[PDB]
């Protein structure tokens, strides 16, 4: 029956023990600085391979009508016409809604002129939802750079550290894409 | 009419009650507290603000689970029709000041399941008023935060003379049916069923 | 805190129209936006990414193209113009009018002349315009922002 | 069982409301049109309506008491609603919190 | 000096009749410590927001002030503004007086806390019997909430809520009464004295080392710290049915029951008002110390800071303790309670007396 | 410049560095330079003196 | 003068360095180090937040606590 009190004071002093571990831990957790960013006033860098907006050209189109095909909901709309003048048609309005987006960029993949654009939006917040029926005049338009911003403060991601950094918070140095560029192994090697 | 769905047609302050409103609107835009409804990967979006990356807490909202001491409500994620008198309810319970914010391209509209579907509702706003839309599938956590932003810019529209807006009028009306009753749905009853351990 | 006076209203009815920066981390243009409707002024929300053409949108007509799924076919939804159609059924006291752009940060120099001339040309409603502002809240004239 | 269907404007209801609150009862049902403010009221469109109610509720004979039948009649009434707003008839209001189309954009005929 | 004697001679001096003048003297100092007591609660909500953040790696609330500190005022103030909604029942003014029987006698037990010699409301023989059997009364309106919420869930989280602090209340007594056998008295002028005596040897976290243990465990179980009662059943325990009023009701009732709990637990076995160096040796070392403010206003504000920086150390360590030890449930909780609180303060009771009958001479005698 | 040349961004402090691109259209000082990186076209928007011809 | 004079002098001197010039160095200091300090340190800071509070509740909305702009090329 004694063995039992043993085992009991042994489970509660290792209770205690487990106890003052966690106190131990949670002090230490102290000593290290937050790894959190401010909003709007640290923003992100997107990558090369983060989407966003798609931009679309007036010039260098044919109104060919391929990546409609592509699209699951076939969103972007060709208004094209037969003209009896020249032998090909022409294109006269281009609307996509933006609300009903998946943002897969599927339909710039399958584009051999290079008509779509990916560019780098995603602050779009409306109050109503019936404008976003987006015309080609307001697709291009120039994008929102956060660089050029004297307001924010740049910072990159985990994967855009030099060397390998576990914080990514003061980047002292100006260095960036830890590895090597193709350009120089063949200069050197 | 050569117009189709019209829209019908609808002064001194003083300081101290301008200075009044503007520390009434101050307190709303300093607290917002929020409610966590989310039922796909929109709930996992939201959870990955409330982590120590993007610090949503900051500015001022805390996570609550009561549909009660909420006076803003976050729908999120794909709505099956089934659900939607539950999030009517759910909004309904919730105090008279309240905000919609809507995040997703399924929640907002159709998104994915506009061409073929029978069971996907296509929008939230044919169930509750939304006051700011946020497309995106799934949205940046930065969008959602431009989100809370344009709603904070979007409540200190509000005014304290014309604050006579927040409620519901009667409009009842009294009439009789023919319908037949039905037997009730099955509660419970899974385990201990007579069919279950006694093969038929 | 900062007690505002009534200082943007006279300075919104002595030009045409103004840009005021705001800090983009909360709100603080709803103050103002709400002395103007205790003024007299009707407020009118509306973003500045989405607008397509300004001359189309807000003098003429324009045709709206639905995203159809091959479902329907292919239809134009004719669109009047929005302020045009705003001030129409107006004025309970007849005072002005005001369009107030959200995001003002996503648009060129080369509409803003035209903004500014077609604010000027019909005396009856106001330009108001957003930037992303640079910690104080301050005024500055849209055609002198034009200008330099 | 409380049986309901609603959307944003009809609200049918199968009880009776006493004084505020409802009893579950499967001979009345309480038709609530747009408690919200989203669209300004009148006393002949909504006698229209109230009739158009009263021909989808003598419609439905003779059958179950469900809610797909109720979300039905709730979806009926919602479309003569449309209708009616697309006839030329009562339409938005200018004094909400929130102006958000949800039926229709105002467009020209010709 | 004595100000309240300065101003019975104003008031004499301009002519009164010494029964009236003598009526309204006493409501400024109980508004005064009704303020301080919001102030510290608007203090204790910044300050356990802010360090949740930082053991999480995170920053607390911030754009609403210099760094977040008006947030709670910010609550405050919009909490009281919502619509105050109520449930499809009956008994309307009993749903609205359960919080208020709640919010009494937790508010009403300050007259027992003191700051000083003279910086006190109430001393009279037995300021914690005021203090336990005014706690005790919470349980009252918890249940009478609970029978005017009209649910399902939501009464049985209040049933268990009750009998969760119900069970606390016999530890809690017994640890205030083996500080009382030693102290011979049930005030807290002669207990802080027989503390304030001497400096460290004379403190009774070193007399009584397991009964602060049990005292301080009894509290947290009290005060709903480890206890999460607030996933209780269904969703919650007492909640899901009021308003922001009578939530934000709650919340202020709570941080007064944990501001007042750090402050007494400290009283009891730490010592506000005290120093390690005694003040008679530094009032000889300096000058002569009897009639003479200028030092005296001095000893008076270190006391105040002891007494704060001793009540800031138990709040942070309470809620750093609250994320520091997992959750446990309320039938372990029980059980551990009831099973050690109870025995081993009954035998520190025993240990205490026989400690006191074998050696009369460092004890209170 | 020309739209319709290929460009290269030197400047050490961003991401990019050179980079050939393609310009699209210049307006207020700003050029449009469209990057081709595996099988999705970015548009990345640039200064004038950001960017240097390369034949 | 009397040596009631100065016992006021002294009680308005301890309101004025309780409500003034406390919480300007407060602040100053607060967001001056931020990072570099330790935990203890850290609540020693909490502190100095907790016990002028009174002082707090009326600088808090006069001062300014936003990041300066920087300079490009
Ligand atoms: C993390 C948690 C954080 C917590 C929060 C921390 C931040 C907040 C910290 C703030 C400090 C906390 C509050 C301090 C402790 C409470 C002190 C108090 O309540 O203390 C209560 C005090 C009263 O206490 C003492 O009261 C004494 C009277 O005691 C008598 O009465 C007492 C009962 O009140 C006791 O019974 C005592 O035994 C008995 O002797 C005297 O008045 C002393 O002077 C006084 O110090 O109230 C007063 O201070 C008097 C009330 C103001 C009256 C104004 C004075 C009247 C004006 C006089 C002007 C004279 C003008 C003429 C000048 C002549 C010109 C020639
Ligand atoms: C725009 C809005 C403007 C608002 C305007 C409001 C202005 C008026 C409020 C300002 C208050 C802040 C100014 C500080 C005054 C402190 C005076 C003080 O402590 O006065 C001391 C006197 C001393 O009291 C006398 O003290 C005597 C000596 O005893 C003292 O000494 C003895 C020595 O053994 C014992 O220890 C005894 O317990 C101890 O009290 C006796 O006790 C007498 O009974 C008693 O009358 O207290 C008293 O009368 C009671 C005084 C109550 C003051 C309590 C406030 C809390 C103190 C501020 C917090 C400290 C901050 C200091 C910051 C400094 C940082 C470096
Ligand atoms: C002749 C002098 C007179 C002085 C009068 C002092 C009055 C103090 C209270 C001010 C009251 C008016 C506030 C107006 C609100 C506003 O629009 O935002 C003003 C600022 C905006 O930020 C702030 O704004 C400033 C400018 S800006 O807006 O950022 O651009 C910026 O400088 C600053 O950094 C930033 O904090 O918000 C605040 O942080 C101030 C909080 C004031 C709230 C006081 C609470 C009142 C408690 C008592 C309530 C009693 C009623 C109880 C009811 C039951
Ligand atoms: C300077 C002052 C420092 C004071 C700090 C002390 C406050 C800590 C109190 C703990 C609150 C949480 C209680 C939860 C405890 C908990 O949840 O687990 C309690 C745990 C229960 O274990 P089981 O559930 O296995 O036990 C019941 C089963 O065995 C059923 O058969 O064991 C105990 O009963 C032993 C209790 C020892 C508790 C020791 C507490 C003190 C540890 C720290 C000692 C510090 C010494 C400091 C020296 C400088
Ligand atoms: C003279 C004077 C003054 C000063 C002050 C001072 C000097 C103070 C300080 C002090 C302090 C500053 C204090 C504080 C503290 C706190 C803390 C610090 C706490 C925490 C901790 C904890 C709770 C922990 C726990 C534990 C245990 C128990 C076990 C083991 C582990 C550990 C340790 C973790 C002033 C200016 C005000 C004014 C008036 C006069
Ligand atoms: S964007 Fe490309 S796929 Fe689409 S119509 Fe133009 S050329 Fe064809
Ligand atoms: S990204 Fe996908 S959903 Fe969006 S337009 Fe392109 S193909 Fe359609
Ligand atoms: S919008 Fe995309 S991410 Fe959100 S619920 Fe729909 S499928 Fe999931």
């Amino acid at each position: 029956f004694l063995n039992q009190i043993t085992n009991y004071a042994k489970e509660a002093v290792q209770s205690a023990k487990y106890i003052g571990q966690g106190l131990s831990v949670t002090f230490d957790h102290m000593r290290r600085r937050p790894i959190t960013v401010q909003y709007p006033y640290e923003k992100l860098i997107p990558s090369e391979r983060f989407r966003g907006r798609i931009h679309f050209e007036f010039d260098k189109c044919i109104a060919c009508e391929v990546c409609v095909r592509v699209c699951p909901i076939n969103l972007p709309v060709v208004d094209w016409v037969f003209n009896k003048e020249l032998k090909k048609k022409e294109l006269k309005h281009y609307s996509i809604d933006f609300g009903v987006c998946i943002f897969c960029a599927n339909c710039v993949e399958y584009c051999p002129t290079n008509c779509l654009s990916v560019t780098e939006e995603y602050e779009l917040a409306t109050y109503d939802r019936h404008e976003l029926n987006y015309d080609s005049v307001a697709m291009g338009r120039i994008p929102y750079k956060v660089t050029q911003d004297p307001m924010v403060t740049p910072i990159r991601e985990f994967a855009y550290l030099p060397a390998g950094v576990m914080s990514g918070h003061d980047l002292p140095a100006g260095a960036q894409r830890a590895g090597e560029r193709p350009e120089a192994i063949a200069n050197t090697a | 009419p050569a117009i189709l769905n019209p829209i019908a047609r609808p002064l001194a302050e003083n300081i101290i009650l301008t200075s009044l409103n503007d520390v009434y609107d101050w307190a709303r835009l300093s607290s917002l507290w929020p409610l966590m409804y989310g039922t796909a990967c929109c709930f996992i979006e939201f959870a990955a603000m409330i982590g120590s990356r993007f610090d949503f807490d900051r500015f001022g909202l805390v996570p609550r689970n009561s549909p009660r001491q909420a006076d803003l409500i976050i729908t999120s994620g794909t709505i099956t029709m089934k659900m939607a008198p539950a999030l009517v309810r759910l909004y309904e319970q919730m105090p008279s000041p309240k905000y919609v914010i809507a995040m997703g391209a399924c929640t907002i509209t159709g998104g994915m399941f506009s061409s073929d579907s029978y069971s996907a509702v296509r929008g939230v706003d044919k169930l509750i008023p939304v006051d700011v839309y946020l497309p995106g599938c799934p949205p940046r956590p930065e969008a959602i935060m431009d989100a809370i932003v344009k709603l904070r810019k979007k409540i200190a529209n509000e005014h304290i003379n014309e604050r006579g807006n927040l409620a519901q009028t009667h409009r009842l009306f009294t009439a009789k049916h023919k319908m037949k009753p039905v037997p009730p749905i099955l509660t419970g009853q899974y385990l201990n069923a007579p069919s279950r351990q006694a093969p038929p | 805190g900062l007690l505002a006076g009534y200082q943007f209203v006279k300075d919104l009815e002595s030009a045409g129209a103004l840009a005021l920066f705001v800090p983009p981390e909360g709100g603080f243009e709803g103050r103002y936006q709400r002395r103007l409707r205790s003024k007299g002024y009707t407020t009118l929300p509306m973003s500045a990414p989405g607008l397509g053409d300004l001359a189309a949108y807000l003098t003429q007509e324009h045709g709206i193209r639905p995203a159809h799924t091959g479902k329907e076919d292919i239809r134009v939804y004719f669109q009047p113009p929005l302020v045009t159609y705003h001030l129409e059924n107006l004025p309970p006291n007849a005072k002005g009018l005001v369009l107030w752009l959200i995001d003002g940060k996503r648009l060129s120099k080369q509409e803003f002349a035209y903004l500014a001339q077609l604010t000027q040309t019909l005396p009856k409603f106001k330009v108001v315009v957003e930037v992303g502002g640079d910690r104080v809240v301050r005024w500055e004239p849209l055609a002198d922002w034009v200008a330099a | 069982m409380l049986l309901k269907s609603t959307t944003r404007h009809v609200h049918i209801y199968a009880g009776h409301v006493v004084d505020g609150e409802v009893h579950p009862d499967t001979e009345t049902l309480t038709l609530n049109v747009d408690p919200d403010n989203e669209l300004e009221w009148n006393e002949a469109a909504l006698a229209k309506v109230e009739a158009k109610f009263r021909e989808l509720v003598a419609n439905a004979a003779g059958e179950d008491l469900t809610e797909y039948n109720l979300r039905r009649i709730g979806s009926d009434l919602e479309h003569f609603i449309r209708s009616l707003l697309m006839q030329g008839e009562i339409g938005y209001n200018l004094n909400s919190r929130v102006r958000n189309y949800s039926l229709g954009i105002p467009r020209v005929n010709h | 000096i004595d100000l309240q004697g300065q101003f019975i001679s104003a008031l004499q001096s301009l002519g009164l009749s010494h029964d009236l003048a003598k009526l309204l003297w006493l409501p400024l100092p109980m508004l005064m410590m009704l303020i301080v007591a919001t102030v510290g609660v608007l203090v204790a909500v910044w300050l356990e927001r802010k360090i949740s953040a930082a053991v999480q790696q995170r920053i607390g609330p911030e754009y609403i002030g210099p760094l977040g500190i008006l947030a709670p005022l910010a609550d405050g103030l919009k909490l009281i503004f919502k619509e105050d909604v109520l449930p499809a029942n009956s008994d309307r003014w009993l749903f609205t007086l359960g919080p208020a029987v709640v919010v009494i006698p937790v508010f009403l037990s300050y007259i027992i806390v003191p700051f000083g010699q003279n910086l006190l409301i109430s001393n009279l023989a037995m300021g914690v019997f005021l203090w336990i059997a005014l706690s005790s009364i919470a349980p009252i309106g918890l249940l009478m909430a609970g029978y005017a919420s009209n649910n399902k869930y939501s009464l049985l989280g209040g049933l268990r809520a009750a009998a969760q602090s119900i069970s606390y209340e016999i530890p809690l007594a017994l640890a205030v009464l083996a500080v009382a056998m030693m102290s011979n008295g049930l005030g807290t002028v002669e207990i802080v004295e027989q503390q304030s005596q001497y400096g460290i040897l004379s403190w009774n976290v070193w007399r009584q080392p397991i009964g602060f243990l049990v005292f301080w465990i009894a509290a947290l179980a009290e005060c709903e710290r480890l206890p999460f009662d607030l996933e209780e059943e269904l969703v919650a325990g007492y909640q899901t049915e009021y308003a922001g009023m009578k939530f934000a009701l709650f919340y202020l009732g709570a941080y007064v029951n944990l501001v007042l709990s750090a402050l007494l637990v400290s009283v009891l076995y730490f010592g506000g008002w005290s120093f390690p160096i005694p003040l008679e040796t530094i009032a000889n070392l300096l000058g002569v110390s009897e009639t003479n403010p200028f030092l005296q206003i001095a000893f008076a504000v270190l006391g105040i800071t002891m007494t704060l920086i001793k009540a800031y150390f138990f709040v942070f360590l309470a809620i750093l303790l609250r994320w520091t030890v997992p959750r446990v449930r309320i039938d372990q909780l029980l059980d551990l309670g009831w099973k050690f609180l109870l025995p081993v303060g009954l035998v520190n009771l025993l240990l205490t007396a026989g400690l006191k009958l074998a050696f009369p001479v460092a004890f209170g005698g | 410049i020309l739209p319709g040349m290929t460009v290269k961004v030197t400047n050490p402090n961003d991401t990019y560095y050179q980079f050939q691109g393609i310009v699209q259209r210049i307006t207020d000082g700003k050029v449009a330079v469209l990057f081709e990186g595996g099988n999705w076209d970015k548009l990345v928007t640039f200064q004038a003196s950001e960017l240097e011809p390369v034949v | 003068v009397s040596t009631e004079l100065l016992v006021l002098g002294v009680y308005g001197a301890l309101a004025g360095l309780y409500l003034l010039v406390v919480p300007a160095i407060v602040y100053a200091y607060l967001n001056a180090r931020w990072y570099v300090a330790s935990s203890f340190e850290r609540a020693f800071m909490y502190f100095l937040v907790t016990f002028f509070f009174p002082g707090l509740l009326l600088l808090a909305p006069f001062i300014n606590f936003r990041p300066q702009p920087r300079s490009l090329n």
